[PDB]
């Protein structure tokens, strides 16, 4: 608060690194100002990490198999490549679905190649080939495969399309390789779009030329929610309730048939726009589909989204959404009212990926709650393009902020409350700051839509409010 | 005092069959010498050997499932005086990581106490095009102490000669590996030897031997032997021991100084 | 909906009528599912002896592995040492992961960091990213000491530790004195325990090597200790209790205990307590060296016996009745401090309870994971209990470890109905605990989709899972137990005989039909 | 019939269709049973709230008491003596039942004698069994001290027992110096904590009261502990433990825990341990006298205050954060003795694991039952840890402690929905489990037969039992658990939220329905 002290503040948490550094991590802390529409005027993003600072980042694996492709429940997804990157994201992200596991959904498994030293000097594609014809023998429900590429495989130079392309067309089967190989790109980032490429050249054509789907005016598809904790389906209850009919979800309890009936849909609704925006736009070019930017977190955005969304169709869909927005009305005031009034006037600090550092704002205001600083890992200009608006005036902003950085900015701001991931949580706490999980909603959620935000706002009071917060010094002391 | 030494320069300069011939005349002086080949076609002790299969270290080691069930003995072998072979292996070409296959095999070696024994010498043999970090992996520290550079008269093996140098650097300036010198292999040329004389210099090192072109050599290896062995008294057997010698005697490891490309053309109008 | 006062998160949110009306539409207009009948028809197949052969014939799949790789054992290796920053060369997924892993099990902060190498480092090497990592590292985190590991990116092109750190120095990045250990951790090797012995020894040679001129074997009067790869707390903590109580002069080298377990008091401590530099330097001078978990220790066994000069006893983990005995009398020979009553009496408390629960131990079958010293003591402790391991999985074992695994199990009548798996993993060990059914199973949290999968079959089919071993996520703060000597014994006893009388009072919980037997006493 | 290789006790076996069809026939033939839609349909109505009004309206019946008599609280109080027999003038058959019923919870021996008094003996008085039952117990089992409390029909009938001990010693029966300390334990008066507290005070003032004149408070440096009724050996060990870390002096004044667990080394120790002869006459030379649970330690609170002189502190019992930290900074400014970095750290390892637990505890409902300052102490830290005590019972509370417990509830907005019970037994606790539903019951093992009964309305209705307290039949070895200070607070909040969380893998294991939410990481 004041511009002229944040800007004191970011100068003086610069002075511990050597010149490089220094030079560089300037160009990613910014003082916001809601005027400014191009952000790149006030801030660098989507670079290189600076090496030996404690990035709270992850790879392109991560981004591609764990975020995109991971969730898809009929698919069985390789981790190719040694056991380590499998193992520590199996079953890690809370990407909800309805399945019989190890039968006809795997989404919680670790299928890999486990690479032993023979494979990385001899090549892994006789391994992968017959790797394969087991996963056909032992899951025969599977309806796809996915081979997510970890660092060796980009290496050497397996030949992951050749294999792909040959057992495909050997067991009638769809196969996709995916060079998500971690030392790819800067971050999650770059295997987003990896990943949306592989579904575009693999997957998303597979019935351009069948007409057996009968479309109706109101389809559209969920783009970008991947069902944490439940989250996309307390938003597509919403959509159906208001007559809209939702054929896709990507890729949250998503099914390999639904990506393919995707192309038939009316209009594309995009929740993350970092991680699905490529492929919907590859979807208006070739499809002729238009998509749309939503917000589901709180009764403002969401209010504000459902007219929005049925403004595109016709007066018997916008009838419905104000006969769902009074469905719902004494609900979300309800949850207002109790919560509101133990939370107003609250500062929380955010830091998290792509979207949610913008896009939970809303919902936190709801509560009467201020967010006096956000970032993100891996987002890009055209993300603090949006945000800028949607933050308060000299309120701090920091892109791929280091461990260091991010403490000392929490020891001056003094927020309230903390809203970040699991690397981040037990930090905070011990400096006895109350801290959500804003990836992992702490294992609880859902927090997308109505139903959603009752669980946010219970969830916001259990933790800023909770006993144990001063409890922290020792009365001897 | 083990000496361990590693053997670099231009693709088919002579680096292998330089390498074995020298060897042969070491043992024939009574030294104790293993050879490391680091070359995924190995073929650095097949003159040596001759008699008998040999099994590479990653052969081995995929019949076996790692290199932990592997055994010292099963990839190390005794050919001509008594010189012990071994060969790192690797895939056929244009599949899986030769590099990662030399870091393997040499950190077998170094954990299943090769380097035990009373050994006068080591010597490594690398391939040609040095494209990673694994082909690098002879004189990092606890390995080569001592890197000669097989060259010759004509251009591409004066710039392959500095740009191995350029590479060596690294290492030198991070441990104890040094340039021993240049081994001159002939083409023929003319005035070839003070040339190589003259490129020493520049770098800092030394022509440490002129190897004259004989046809010979070519002869023994189609009868996979080194001179040595297949003629002891031809002329060119003459010219190995005499490069032994020098080798054994060898007190002369520097730091080189590579020079611009530049140079190298001012060096060869210059003669 | 949700009704203000008694709001319902996911579960049992998505049970409403409207929720599950969506969820069908969803399914059956889009999905494409399987039909039900062919669900359950390929489940059944699945728990078949049919199923289990094509299973155990998998050459090229690997499916829920039970080890994880190299440098996570590195890192917690790093984190035992005072004020070092584990430092991991290569790709920043890793140490996001590495980070986020122990976390998870710990719930504390896990400090690490990354050069972050990128594309154009895996084309032209990382010595860049080695000199700006360290120099910045050092300037930001304020380390004492920096332990390098790497990542496998890293391995494959071979980028020379000892090179890239030694051109920092030279070239100025960092103190030339400032103490930068590393090794080798490539994760296409062995697996996480591998990572630790490596990272061990590695910061062991880093303090010995070039110094042994003036060491002399005893002369400190101390034994050091060497942990390996521990994820309880308690374990650490029951060694230096134990040797203290005898008056044992000891060195702990690797020693997380404290920095895995910070106060909350008002401030972040990134560093805490761990083995001293003065601490490693010292180690020769110590009387002997003991391992804990001597399977993972070979590499670090070699160096300590061959440049040490110390006689490293032949004592399997201390884990159970006899091995806790035998660590015991030969702490006991080492030191000339004979076993205290303290100790004997705890020993007579762990046997009183022995023979207390024997009876409901005795004959119970147990399927079990994990790393091979854990497993074996955990093998070992079962055999004096009278219970019978059934299947015993050890995904990283190797051949020496699976016989010398097989001799135990031979010596005890206990042990005829065993069978030791290496190289399988836990979708091998599904099909085991459905075509020959054990009790209970023993294992990480990995463990619990297996007991979902035989609850599926019906619930005289369900094995339920005990959690001990590493991770365990899905339970908060058992990270702080103990399974080694008389203590961990007690831990562990415990745990399994209240383990089956809690199922057999869920089996006879039922009014009328089975309560004949929900005994209150016994 | 039994197969051989696999033989079925009592459950499994009559299970077996030739069992039930036998069981049918019996019921059918010759039981006259209510038929089964009646036994429902009463079933249904036991869980109403029209029953819970007749339930509790009772003045008379008494069902499922949740306390037990004096003379169980006295003979454990002796057992906290050094070679100390207790022994209990009266009726034999009671002193089976002491000895068996602490048996089944520690799994140790309980020595204790009668002097059998008969139908004779209840007319003409029971000095003859006095006088020979103390020269046959003091030639038998050679005591130090022989400690007498009484049955009820000594009481009843006015058994002098000062008189007959003294006239034992008048007639030589005992030596006259051989110490015999009583106390008079009316089973129809309180509850078992009186008959320790009771006996207590009797062995205080045996040793103390005639010798006042030379004591001087304060000359030995050292504080008294006054454990009360006790029977988690942890508590005992905690307080010794914290107080030795501060480097206080103490004496804990009753301290049965080495008796009450003796090694099994090939020798039965009928003594072992305990609180020595020297430390009761010492114990008025002590700075002050510290009461563990002063709600059942009033008489001998009296006779500290009165006789000793102490200022006694008042301290609540040593259970949860706030409650641990007064206790340790009372006992600092007591004995001088700063509170050192250790506890310090301890104390915030706990509120760590708080903040790491909290958002699983938050709101959970709890009823729960046990002696009154053990159920405060619970209720104190259920209010720390965001919980919401629901149902409180305590069936021997009395109607100050209750008021004070309500002051506890009324403090924090967790207590809103709390109601406190006393005189109430687990037959009205039953009800309101029925009734106003919680998530968990805190017990001992008679909380199984309310879980039995719960889970029989059906599964959505089932309220899971949480074992602590005493006694415990049903499970082995928990009397090793500790309750008090930090240590016990830790304790008691892992089994809090793995109880949560066990409960909640149970809910969401069903394949398909309702495992979305069966998350592997919590
Ligand atoms: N002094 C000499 N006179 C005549 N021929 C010679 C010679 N030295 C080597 N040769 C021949 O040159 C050819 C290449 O020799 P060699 O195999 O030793 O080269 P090299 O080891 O540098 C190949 P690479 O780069 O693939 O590792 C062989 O046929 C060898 O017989
Ligand atoms: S996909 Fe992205 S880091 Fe858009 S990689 Fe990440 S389940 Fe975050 S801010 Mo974890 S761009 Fe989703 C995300 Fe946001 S895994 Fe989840 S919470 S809305
Ligand atoms: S960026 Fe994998 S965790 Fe690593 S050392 Fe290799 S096995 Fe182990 Fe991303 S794709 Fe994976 S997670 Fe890293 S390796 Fe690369
Ligand atoms: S012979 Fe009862 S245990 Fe006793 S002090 Fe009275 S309440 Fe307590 Fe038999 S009938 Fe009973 S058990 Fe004894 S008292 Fe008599
Ligand atoms: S260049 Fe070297 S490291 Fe890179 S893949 Fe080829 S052989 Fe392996
Ligand atoms: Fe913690
Ligand atoms: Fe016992
Ligand atoms: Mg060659």
């Amino acid at each position: 608060m004041s511009r002229e002290e944040v800007e004191s503040l970011i100068q003086e948490v610069l002075e511990v690194y050597p010149e490089k550094a220094r030079k560089d991590r300037n160009k990613h802390l910014a003082v916001n100002d809601p005027a400014v529409t191009q952000s790149k005027k006030c801030i660098i993003s989507n670079k290189k990490s600076q090496p030996g600072l404690m990035t709270i980042r992850g790879c392109a694996y991560a981004g591609s198999k764990g975020v995109v492709w991971g969730p898809i429940k009929d698919m069985i997804h390789i981790s190719h490549g040694p056991v380590g990157c499998g193992q520590y994201s199996r079953a890690g992200r809370r990407n909800y679905y309805i399945g019989t596991t190890g039968v006809n959904a795997f989404v919680t498994m670790n299928f890999t190649s486990d690479f032993q030293e023979k494979d990385i000097v001899f090549g892994g594609d006789k391994k992968l080939a017959k790797l394969i014809d087991e996963v056909e023998t032992l899951f025969p429900l599977n309806k796809g495969i996915s081979v997510q590429s970890e660092c060796p495989i980009g290496l050497i130079g397996d030949d992951i399309e050749s294999v792909s392309k040959v057992k495909g067309a050997e067991l009638s089967k769809t196969i996709v390789p995916v060079r998500c190989e971690g030392f790819r790109g800067v971050s999650q980032s770059l295997g987003h779009h990896i990943a949306n490429d592989a579904v575009r050249d693999w997957v998303l054509g597979k019935r351009d030329e069948d007409t057996t789907f009968a479309s109706t005016p109101y389809d559209v598809a969920i783009i970008g929610d991947y069902n944490i904790g439940g989250d996309a389906w307390s938003s597509r209850i919403l959509l159906e309730e208001m007559g809209l009919r939702c054929v896709a979800q990507w890729s949250g309890d998503g099914s390999i048939s639904e990506i393919e009936l995707t192309p038939k849909v009316k209009l594309n609704l995009v929740h993350c726009y970092r991680s699905m925006n490529y492929i919907s736009r590859h979807m208006e070019e070739k499809y002729g589909i238009p998509w749309m930017e939503y917000n589901f977190f709180g009764p403002t955005k969401t209010i504000e989204s459902l007219r929005a969304i049925a403004a595109k169709f016709d007066e018997s869909i916008q009838k419905k959404c104000e006969e769902v927005i009074a469905k719902y009305k004494p609900e979300w005031e309800a949850v207002v009212a109790k919560y509101r009034p133990r939370l107003e006037g609250k500062r929380v600090m955010l830091y998290i990926g792509g979207l949610r550092p913008r896009h939970v704002i809303g919902a936190y205001e709801d509560l009467g709650m201020e967010v006096v600083g956000t970032g993100y890992e891996f987002a890009h200009n055209d993300d603090y393009d949006r945000t800028m608006k949607e933050m308060g005036d000299s309120t701090l902003l920091y892109d791929d902020v280091t461990g260091y950085e991010f403490e000392e900015f929490v020891k001056r701001i003094k927020p309230d409350l903390i809203g970040s991931g699991i690397k981040e949580k037990f930090i905070f706490q011990k400096m006895g700051i109350p801290f959500r999980q804003m990836h992992s909603w702490d294992y609880s959620g859902p927090y997308h839509g109505f139903d959603g935000f009752a669980i946010f706002a219970r969830d916001m009071d259990m933790t800023l409010n909770n006993p144990c917060w001063k409890k922290l010094q020792a009365p001897w002391e | 005092a083990m000496r361990q030494c590693a053997i670099y320069g231009k693709g088919g300069i002579g680096k292998s069959t330089t390498t074995q011939n020298l060897v042969a005349a070491l043992a024939e002086m009574g030294k104790k010498v293993m050879i490391v080949g680091c070359d995924p076609k190995a073929d650095s002790t097949r003159l040596i050997l001759h008699s008998k299969a040999q099994n590479t270290i990653m052969e081995m080691a995929a019949e076996a499932g790692t290199v932990e069930d592997l055994e010292l003995e099963d990839v190390l072998k005794a050919g001509y005086g008594g010189v012990k072979c071994v060969e790192s292996g690797g895939p056929e070409p244009g599949v899986g990581c030769a590099g990662r296959g030399v870091i393997t095999a040499i950190n077998f070696l170094e954990e299943e106490g090769a380097y035990e024994d009373d050994l006068d010498f080591v010597f490594y043999d690398v391939l040609g095009d040095v494209v990673c970090g694994g082909f690098a992996m002879p004189i990092r520290e606890n390995k080569a102490q001592e890197i000669y550079i097989v060259c010759s008269g004509e251009m591409m093996a004066m710039y392959a000669a500095n740009n191995i140098s350029k590479g060596i650097v690294k290492y030198a300036n991070s441990g104890s590996v040094r340039l021993g010198g240049l081994i001159c292999n002939s083409r023929n040329t003319d005035r070839e030897d003070e040339l190589i004389i003259a490129l020493a210099n520049k770098l800092g090192t030394q022509m440490i031997h002129f190897v004259p072109r004989d046809n010979v050599v070519q002869r023994a290896e189609i009868r996979r032997m080194t001179v040595i062995e297949y003629d002891p008294k031809a002329k060119q057997a003459d010219e190995y021991r005499a490069l032994a010698r020098k080798v054994v005697d060898n007190k002369l490891l520097v730091i080189p100084n590579p020079i611009t490309m530049d140079e190298l053309e001012e060096l060869l109008m210059e003669f | 909906s949700q009704q203000v006062d008694k709001i319902k998160a996911s579960y049992p949110l998505f049970l409403d009528q409207d929720y599950k009306d969506m969820l069908a539409k969803k399914r059956d207009g889009f999905e494409e599912k399987y039909p039900q009948d062919k669900i359950d028809e390929v489940f059944q197949w699945t728990t078949t002896k049919e199923y289990q052969e094509l299973n155990f014939q998998r050459e090229a799949l690997t499916v829920n592995p039970a080890k994880a790789c190299q440098p996570l054992g590195a890192v917690l290796c790093a984190l035992g040492f005072e004020k070092t920053m584990p430092y991991v060369h290569g790709s920043q997924g890793c140490v996001a992961y590495f980070r986020s892993y122990f976390n998870r099990h710990f719930r504390e902060p896990v400090s690490c960091v990354s050069d972050s190498m990128t594309e154009d480092a895996a084309v032209f090497g990382g010595q860049q990213n080695m000199k700006d990592g360290l120099q910045n590292c050092k300037a930001t985190y304020k380390p004492d000491m920096i332990a390098v590991s790497t990542t496998c990116m890293a391995e494959v092109i071979g980028d020379d530790l000892n090179a890239f750190i030694n051109n920092s120095k030279k070239e100025g990045f960092i103190p030339d004195e400032f103490p930068v250990p590393f090794a080798h951790t490539p994760s296409f090797v062995g697996s996480h325990v591998t990572g630790w012995d490596n990272m061990f020894e590695g910061i062991a040679r880093y303090f010995t090597l070039k110094s042994m001129d003036d060491k002399v074997v005893g002369s400190n009067k101390k034994i050091n200790i060497v942990p390996g790869f521990e994820t309880y707390l308690g374990n650490f903590r029951v060694i230096k209790r134990m040797l203290s109580e005898m008056g044992v002069g000891y060195s702990l080298l690797s020693d997380p205990e404290e920095v895995l377990d910070t106060p909350a008091d008002g401030q972040f401590r990134m560093y805490a307590g761990g083995t001293t530099q003065e601490e490693m330097k010292d180690a020769p001078n110590a009387l002997n060296t003991v391992l804990l978990q001597p399977w993972h220790l070979e590499k670090t066994k070699k160096f300590v016996e061959g440049t040490w000069k110390h006689e490293v006893p032949k004592l399997n983990i201390p884990m159970g009745l006899d091995w806790t005995d035998e660590f015991l009398m030969k702490v006991s020979e080492i030191s000339g401090q004979p076993i205290p009553a303290s100790l004997t009496k705890e020993r007579g408390r762990l046997v009183d309870m022995m023979t207390d629960s024997h009876t409901w131990l005795h004959g119970k079958r147990f399927a079990l994971w994990g790393d091979p010293d854990f497993v074996m003591g955990l093998v070992k402790f079962l055999l004096e209990l009278g219970c019978e391991p059934v299947h015993i999985l050890c995904h990283n074992g190797n051949k020496r470890w699976k016989k010398a695994v097989d001799a135990i199990l031979a010596a005890s009548p206990y042990g005829k109905n065993a069978t030791v798996y290496i190289g399988k993993d836990l979708w091998h060990l599904r099909s085991l605990v459905f075509t020959d059914k054990p009790d209970f199973m023993i294992g990480n949290s990995y463990g619990k989709f297996i007991q979902r999968d035989t609850l599926h079959k019906g619930k005289e089919f369900e094995v339920p899972l005990i959690r001990i071993g590493f991770p365990i996520f899905d339970r908060h703060h058992l990270h702080r137990s103990t399974t080694l000597g008389y203590e961990g014994a007690m831990q562990i006893l415990t745990t399994l005989v209240n383990s089956i009388l809690e199922r057999l009072d869920e089996e006879t919980r039922g009014m009328q039909a089975t309560d004949y037997n929900h005994d209150l006493v016994r």
